């Protein structure tokens, strides 16, 4: 085939090319000495192509310097990190709002502080107050802190990066505190953006007076955080979402309002809000007979959004031990019985921000 | 092994001092309150190591002062509390009677 | 120009030689190129990708580049901390669930909810329900947890991922969400995947707010598995296992009707199933027909199934202690003193 | 170079192949010198203490 | 070759685009701070002869502490905006870096580029990064940090009177500091900035809420009078969400009930504390 | 010349093994990772995933097998020079001997008394008596009679600086006794890390009872354990978890009470 | 220690400054390896005031000074806000030589204080320091 001897061919001239070492000008000595530093290692006053620009060559640009004479080849944008391109490129799993119950006067203010800023800037401008940027998501477990940060980012129209404060820890020095940077950073350069970190109290914990070096390192990371929320360099169109269970452990710094402005309480379902969530996982259920949602309801005191569908659950589950092809309110009247005895196993969830 | 008790100033320690005058063997002093250290683990391991010093300069007497210091006092610093100071002490169960074979170590505790 | 493509991928074959640097793409740029990070930590341009589709490449790709010219020689596979390959299982154990005594209904409550979503997808898909996701086995020591992931594992055809909880508590920071977080990985790649987390209590040990020291590590490992059984991308293909000794130490947050949706209660055996439990460990035994089972479980009130089973252990002790080549009746009641473990009294003055 | 001149906690300067101690270089400075910068106690004398 | 000393320098000065809008009038109620900061750092900067002539000896550096949103890294701004000589910014997270030895080595580049660019302020927000009392020789992440205070420490010293440079540095947990930090010559001057008085309060109350379009028929003093302990960025939120509440209902003016509700959400204080005890 | 040094590496995958063409992915521990071929001095089903290798400095082709890391610590647990203690030297512990070699000792020295009647032997003693009732000096004369490899392990050993270290050790203390047909591990004093698992609210002996967990695991978990018979003594039974007091792992409770 | 010309050596327990001590850092008795180096040597702890680790600290550096140590010329100072709260094995007769006490400084004192710092400033002749020392009763120096 002639296009395969093209791409053999173009193969060819692929091997004969030779990598380059990316690193970062610091500054233009002369108008053909620079001193630039390797991404992890030494700096070098190094020469530049004659064909560069050389103005676009500011101090902090990052470029691709030759193997053998270390010259400047090209600049080179800012990179973006691996770990930071899958945050913004995680996938929500397309949640809608309305498969969310009882959470609408939480969802409003979360909405109130990531969808209208976003868009109306002059409405808050007017009236004299910068909007707020960050909001912790707050509640028991299984309230649905995790499912209304899906929701926001399947349904807003806006840069997303969504991360878990465990999948940043990083056991080399200062990474941890590096990926917080490059976070922010994409964001800064991708306005406007959104960083949802979920269980904040990963990272986000009470700084230890007598911790280990292990301790240490975690604080830093979370400090550096603290520097971006709110610190020397304003940051603009960056809103911040922040989901725990156990916001008790957090430093006030990070609970601090100038950081985290709204904390909203996902708190446990009450009458009406546990009535929603069971028609919303009883929705797809195959069911014949009159299902009696409130007497499930009242047998539900105490239970999350996971235990009505768990009661969903465990009724079909019944069906399917009785060979059935349909769940009955009796299989449902079990279920909530049966849901309600694992409870016990659970200790204590009020726990608030200090 | 040997232990020197009685109210303070009575002589324990002076005692020592002239075992340390006119003995052919290593004397080795540590006192008590040294055991307390400021991470897990590394009391029973300077126990460990205390022990095996004494090994090495056979014949040798270890005077353990002021063994009742590791757990009359309390130091912030001593991560584990009472149990890291648990478990130096039962590094000091096995070197003064355990399964390794002692050689000619003798020990004195006041 | 056949003679000339083979020619060139003759010169293709030199360059293509082993020994390759692996790396990790960083970025993939137009002004087509890629930014890698070798295994040396060092961070290359390439004005061109190499022997790869830029297509086919994404951000963290695991690749092998020429030692020289850094070049793209090939794509690799994803990689897995060993730790986590060396926790999947493949000798299979031989157990049976006729090997267990007295816990049908906890495996009918575990069977239904980890193998029947695998084989029998369609009774979930029709009734409109989601499969259980994730089960903790719970209850006294040598109740039959782990022997039951055993059998769970030997009846499955699924990929099982044996795991205990200390295994997952690392020294650096991150590397046991590492693990955890490549564990979720591998069995996902691996689907159908089944991962039993024995003494779940070791990660799983309850959040606190402390202001002086605490082992946030674990908690941040902990988390990581938070995560991975109900977090931001929900994982319907592999299911999860748990067994502790102590349900009351673990975090809430891990005892969630999301992460572990059926809590099985474990219960003290009976006296049917400890009749049940010592004729399972005595059938490679020469046991004289004449031993009163239905006596001997009468005879072993608050013993577990460890307790049962060395009842039968002991029993055979004492019968080469005796030289007996068959085991009599006599033999297990005076082992079950033995396991009893009473200690020693002169109380011959009773009664 | 004298051997007897190769004290303990001596900067030297080793040749780059073999790595031949080939000349004794100043001394670093004094771990309790160094010690004592960090603490930073401000030096006295009897002069400037009344009372 | 020898470079000149401005160059070989990770970190660069505050150029006039990045220094920040806050004034000092845009700060409420910190009279006592913006005193001591202005002795202490800006006065210094242009009055080294008045010091020497009375005899003062100037603080090197200024330590500022105190509960968060207190005005601590605030005032940095206000300095970095409304003075004449150079600022270097950092936080003390970025010196903890994965090559060994960039760390030290970037802090004498903060304080050489420093010298260079006399009279010059350098702002260290979040000390605590790298000014932990406690450090463990086996693990490499306190043994950079090490000797990430130990140059710190050094470079302060190796000051003398002449060079006219002052370092600030900004910790909400000034009790882990290491106390060799705060010895004479590195950080002579501790200002405190703790949690707004009464007159603090209605400072800050009056300073945020005159950029806010509010109606003549609220009374701060209603909100002022309240004993809740309550910092700066408290009372930010406060105005913040009052203006949140008039966005919402479609208003430019934030009334009293505005005031009332935005005051309840952002203190939320529960009462921990039982009446029978007094 | 003959001999070139071999760096050592591990090995984490192997691509296409079906295939003729087998490429090995390993890691050379700080240096780099690297995908090489296996060299023709060594079979391809000798080197599995997982598995240490040495691999030369110039191709990094592997060419040996290697055994698995083990602590230095941990390799210097298992005991070389037996002790000058018999079972002569244990009075009034005639019982309690008897119990004791009848686990730990008759079945290595003669397992075919065993395998005929389908007998499992325990494989676990506990010696439990006040201070100075010759709980030592019976596992000293254990030591000094067996003849498989004898590990001595002492609970404050397995206290560690820092986290999971302590179960990382007794995850290579199995791992170095299943490196043997018949093994013997011996923990001394048991209630420095086997302690009762509790929760009062701060992190409380939370470290101390993950190495506690792992050795739970190793000695009646998952896997099979192996030919290994522990034997533990302690003078606080009581403090000792109901996990690690149950059978399959302490099957015997050997008492050794004050002598008549 | 600078009028005697003995070397001053202050203690104050840091893990910043255990890198120079030694990298073993398990006694704080391997100090006295500098200090035997420096002698004569004055060992000074300051208790800022669980334990005091500097009290703690004095009774390890007093057991090897008492008899145990070779080298003379190494004493070893103490500094406490109060005697009362010190252990009793430090209260103990013949552990501490010698009990210094620092009162605050009276009128007079507080004068010579004062005389002392004021020369460091640009005076105006004239000045009452007497009067500003009546005016600061209870004042430390
Ligand atoms: N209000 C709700 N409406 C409908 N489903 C809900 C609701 N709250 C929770 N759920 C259900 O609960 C399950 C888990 O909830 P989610 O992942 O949001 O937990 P969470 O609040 O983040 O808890 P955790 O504290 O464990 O992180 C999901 O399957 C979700 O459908
Ligand atoms: N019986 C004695 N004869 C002579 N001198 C004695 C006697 N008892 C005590 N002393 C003197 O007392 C001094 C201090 O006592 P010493 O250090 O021996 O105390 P100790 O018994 O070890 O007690 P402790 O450590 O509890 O304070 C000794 O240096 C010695 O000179
Ligand atoms: N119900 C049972 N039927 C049969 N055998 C049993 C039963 N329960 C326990 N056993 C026996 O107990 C032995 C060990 O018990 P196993 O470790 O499986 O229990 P566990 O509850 O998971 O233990 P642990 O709580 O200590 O982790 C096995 O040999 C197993 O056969
Ligand atoms: N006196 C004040 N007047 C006006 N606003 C104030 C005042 N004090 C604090 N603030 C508010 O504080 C917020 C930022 O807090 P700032 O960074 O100054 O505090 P901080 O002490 O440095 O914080 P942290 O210790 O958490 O790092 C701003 O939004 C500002 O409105
Ligand atoms: N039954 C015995 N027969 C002979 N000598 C004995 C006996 N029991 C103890 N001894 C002697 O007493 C000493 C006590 O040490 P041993 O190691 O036996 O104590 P232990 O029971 O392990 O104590 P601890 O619980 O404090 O560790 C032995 O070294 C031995 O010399
Ligand atoms: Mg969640
Ligand atoms: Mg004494
Ligand atoms: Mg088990
Ligand atoms: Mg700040
Ligand atoms: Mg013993």
């Amino acid at each position: 085939l002639t296009k395969q001897y093209e791409k053999s061919e173009n193969d060819l001239k692929a091997l004969q090319s030779v990598g380059q070492i990316v690193g970062e000008v610091l500054k233009q000595l002369t108008e053909e000495k620079f001193i630039v530093k390797a991404t992890n290692g030494p700096r070098y006053v190094v020469g530049c192509r004659r064909q560069l620009d050389k103005s676009k060559l500011k101090p902090g640009t990052r470029v691709a310097l030759d193997m053998t004479t270390l010259t400047i080849m090209r600049y080179l944008p800012r990179e973006v990190d691996p770990l930071v391109y899958n945050m913004s490129h995680e996938d929500p799993g397309n949640v809608s709002y309305s498969e969310i119950g009882g959470l609408s006067e939480q969802i409003r203010e979360l909405r109130e502080v990531i969808e209208l800023p976003l868009t109306n800037p002059e409405l808050f401008q007017r009236v004299g107050i910068i909007p707020p940027k960050g909001c912790l998501l707050y509640g028991p477990p299984g309230t649905g802190k995790t499912l209304l940060a899906r929701a926001v980012a399947s349904q807003l129209d806006c840069n997303f990066l969504k991360v878990v404060s465990s999948s940043i820890v990083d056991k080399y020095i200062g990474e941890s505190a590096r990926l917080i940077r490059e976070m922010f950073n994409y964001a800064r350069d991708h306005q406007p953006c959104i960083i949802f970190m979920d269980e904040i109290d990963a990272i986000g914990g009470r700084r230890f007076s007598e911790g280990t070096s292990a301790d240490r390192e975690i604080q830093r990371t979370l400090m550096e955080l603290l520097n971006q929320m709110d610190g020397f360099d304003t940051l603009h169109r960056v809103k911040m979402i922040m989901a725990t269970n156990r916001p008790d452990t957090l430093d006030p710094a990070l609970l601090r309002p100038g950081r985290l402005d709204r904390k909203i309480h996902i708190d446990l379902p009450n009458e009406q809000a546990r009535l929603d969530i069971l028609k919303i996982h009883a929705g797809p259920i195959t069911k014949h007979g009159e299902i009696d949602y409130e007497a499930i309801v009242k047998l539900s005191d105490g239970f999350n959004g996971a235990d009505l569908r768990n009661v969903c659950t465990e009724a079909g589950m019944f069906a399917i031990r009785a060979d059935h092809d349909f769940v009955v309110q009796e299989d449902f009247m079990k279920a909530v019985r049966k849901v309600a005895d694992s409870k016990k196993l659970e200790s204590k969830l009020d726990y608030k921000p200090v | 092994g040997v232990i020197l008790y009685g109210p303070p100033g009575t002589g324990k320690t002076l005692l020592a001092k002239a075992v340390a005058n006119q003995t052919s063997a290593t004397f080795l002093r540590v006192v008590g309150s040294e055991l307390i250290q400021k991470y897990l683990g590394d009391g029973p391991k300077l126990v460990r190591e205390l022990f095996r010093v004494a090994e090495e300069h056979a014949p040798s007497i270890v005077f353990i002062d002021e063994i009742d210091a590791i757990g009359t006092k309390r130091y912030d610093s001593n991560s584990g509390g009472e149990r890291e100071i648990q478990r130096t002490m039962l590094e000091l169960l096995n070197q003064l009677d355990g399964f390794d074979s002692r050689g000619d170590v003798k020990v004195i505790m006041a | 120009m056949k003679d000339k493509i083979k020619e060139n991928s003759e010169k293709i074959k030199v360059n293509k030689t082993l020994p390759y640097l692996v790396s990790n793409v960083i970025e993939l740029l137009d002004v087509k190129c890629a930014v890698i990070k070798t295994s040396t930590r060092q961070t290359y341009f390439l004005p061109v990708i190499g022997l790869v589709d830029a297509e086919k490449l994404k951000p963290g790709d695991l690749v092998g580049v020429n030692k020289d010219s850094y070049l793209i020689l090939e794509t690799l596979p994803t990689e897995y901390d060993s730790r986590v390959k060396a926790m999947e299982v493949d000798e299979r154990p031989t157990e049976q669930y006729s090997d267990i005594g007295g816990l049908d209904k906890q495996i009918q409550e575990l069977v239904e909810a980890i193998v029947l979503p695998m084989n029998h997808k369609e009774k979930f898909e029709n009734l409109g329900i989601q499969p259980p996701k994730g089960v903790l086995m719970y209850g006294p020591p040598g109740t039959g947890k782990t022997l039951l992931a055993r059998a769970c594992a030997a009846q499955t055809k699924a990929t099982f991922l044996k795991l205990a909880g200390p295994q997952l508590v690392q020294m650096f920071i991150g590397d046991g969400a590492k693990l955890v977080r490549d564990a979720f990985a591998l069995a996902k790649e691996k689907a159908p995947s089944i991962i039993f987390i024995d003494e779940l209590d070791a990660i799983g040990t309850k959040r606190f707010d402390s202001e002086k020291a605490g082992d946030r590590e674990v908690q941040r490992t902990m988390l990581e598995l938070l995560n991975q059984l109900d977090g931001f991308q929900p994982n319907t293909q592999v299911k999860v296992i748990a067994a502790t000794n102590r349900v009351d130490i673990l975090d809430p947050a891990l005892l969630r009707s999301g992460r572990l949706d059926r809590k099985i209660e474990f219960p003290m055996p009976n006296e049917e199933a400890r009749a049940r439990i010592m004729q399972i460990h005595s059938r490679k035994m020469n046991v004289s027909p004449d031993v009163n089972y239905e006596e001997l479980a009468r005879c072993t009130d608050d013993f577990n199934g460890a307790q049962c089973k060395a009842v039968c252990v002991e029993a055979g002790m004492i019968a080469l202690r005796r030289g007996a080549t068959e085991l009599t009746h006599e033999d297990y009641m005076e082992g079950i003193l033995e396991v009893q473990a009473k200690k020693k009294a002169n109380l011959q003055y009773y009664a | 170079i004298d051997i007897n001149d190769v004290t303990p906690n001596c900067r030297v300067a080793l040749r780059n192949d073999s790595y031949t101690l080939h000349k004794i270089l100043p001394n670093k400075v004094d771990p309790l010198v160094s010690l004592m910068m960090v603490e930073k106690v401000p030096d006295s004398t009897y002069e400037m203490i009344g009372g | 070759d020898v470079l000149p000393p401005e160059a070989d320098s990770s970190i660069m000065m505050l150029t006039s685009d990045q220094k920040p809008d806050v004034m000092y009038a845009d700060i409420g109620g910190m009279d006592i701070q913006k005193q001591e900061v202005r002795e202490a750092v800006e006065l210094p900067l242009t009055h080294f002869e008045l010091y020497k002539q009375i005899g003062i000896d100037p603080p090197r550096g200024v330590l500022m502490y105190g509960p968060p949103g207190c005005g601590k890294t605030m005032l940095a701004k206000a300095v970095a905006h409304h003075t004449t000589a150079a600022f270097i910014r950092v936080v003390g997270s970025e010196f903890v870096q994965k090559y060994l030895g960039e760390g030290p080595r970037m802090v004498r580049d903060v304080f050489r580029l420093a010298k260079e660019n006399a009279p010059a302020i350098i702002f260290i927000d979040e000390i605590d990064a790298i000014a932990t009392k406690r450090f463990d020789a086996q693990t490499g992440a306190d043994r950079e940090v090490q000797r990430i205070l130990l140059e710190l420490l050094n470079q302060m010293d190796g000051f003398d009177q002449n060079v006219n440079v002052k370092v600030i540095m900004a910790t909400n947990r000034a009790d882990t500091l290491d106390p060799a930090l705060l010895r004479p010559g590195r950080l002579d001057r501790k200002i405190e900035f703790p949690l707004p008085d009464r007159r603090q309060k209605r400072l800050i109350f009056s300073t945020i809420t005159s950029k806010m379009n509010l109606s003549e028929e609220v009374d701060l003093e209603d909100y002022v009078a309240r004993p809740d302990k309550i910092s700066g960025a408290d009372i930010n939120s406060i105005c913040q969400e009052s203006g949140m509440l008039a966005v919402r209902e479609n208003r430019y003016i934030v009334l009293a009930k505005d005031f009332e509700k935005a005051y309840k959400t952002v203190i939320k204080k529960d009462e921990q504390e039982h009446e029978f005890y007094k | 010349q003959s001999e070139q040094p071999l760096q050592v590496a591990r090995c984490t995958k192997i691509i296409n093994a079906d295939s003729e063409d087998p490429k090995y992915i390993i890691n050379v521990k700080q240096f780099a990772k690297f995908v090489v071929d296996l060299s023709d001095q060594v079979a391809p089903t000798d080197i599995e995933e997982g598995m240490r290798v040495g691999v030369d400095r110039n191709k990094y082709q592997i060419h040996i097998p290697l055994p698995p890391k083990i602590d230095p610590t941990v390799t210097m647990m298992q005991v070389e020079e037996k002790p000058d203690v018999t079972y002569s030297d244990v009075g009034g512990c005639k019982e309690q001997i008897e119990k004791l070699r009848e686990v730990v000792e008759t079945p290595l020295l003669h397992p075919e008394r065993f395998v005929n009647l389908g007998i499992e032997p325990p494989k676990g003693v506990l010696l439990f008596g006040p201070p100075g009732t010759g709980k030592t000096l019976c596992a000293r004369a254990v030591a000094n009679r067996t003849d498989a490899c004898f590990i001595r392990v002492i609970g404050s050993e397995l206290v560690q600086k820092y986290v999971g270290e302590g179960a990382r050790m007794v995850r290579e203390l199995f791992e170095m006794a299943r490196t043997k047909k018949a093994c013997l591990i011996f923990f001394d004093e048991i209630d420095a890390i086997g302690g009762a698992r509790f929760d009062d609210g701060a992190g409380g002996d939370n470290e101390v009872q993950r190495t506690m967990l792992e050795l739970i695991n190793q000695l009646d978990g998952f896997d099979p354990r192996g030919n290994i018979k522990v034997l533990m003594a302690t003078n606080r039974p009581d403090t000792l978890d109901p996990a690690l007091m149950r059978p399959g792992r302490l099957d015997r409770k050997i008492e050794f009470s004050l002598p008549d | 220690a600078h009028h005697t010309d003995c070397t001053f050596i202050r203690v104050s327990g840091s893990e910043l400054v255990q890198k120079f001590i030694g990298e073993g850092a398990r006694m704080v008795r391997e100090l006295f390896v500098m200090a035997r180096e420096h002698a004569p040597s004055i060992i000074f702890m300051d208790e800022i005031d669980g334990d005091s680790e500097v009290q703690r600290t004095m009774l390890e550096l007093l057991n090897q000074l008492d008899g145990f140590e070779a080298t003379k010329n190494i004493k070893v100072i103490m500094a406490t806000n109060r005697i009362d709260i010190l252990d009793s094995a430090l209260l103990r007769p013949g552990r501490i030589d010698r009990k210094i006490e620092f009162p605050p400084p009276n009128e007079e004192a507080r004068l010579d204080i004062l005389k002392i710092h004021s020369r460091k400033m640009n005076l105006t002749r004239g000045i009452n320091l007497r009067k500003i020392a009546e005016l600061m009763p209870g004042a430390s120096g």
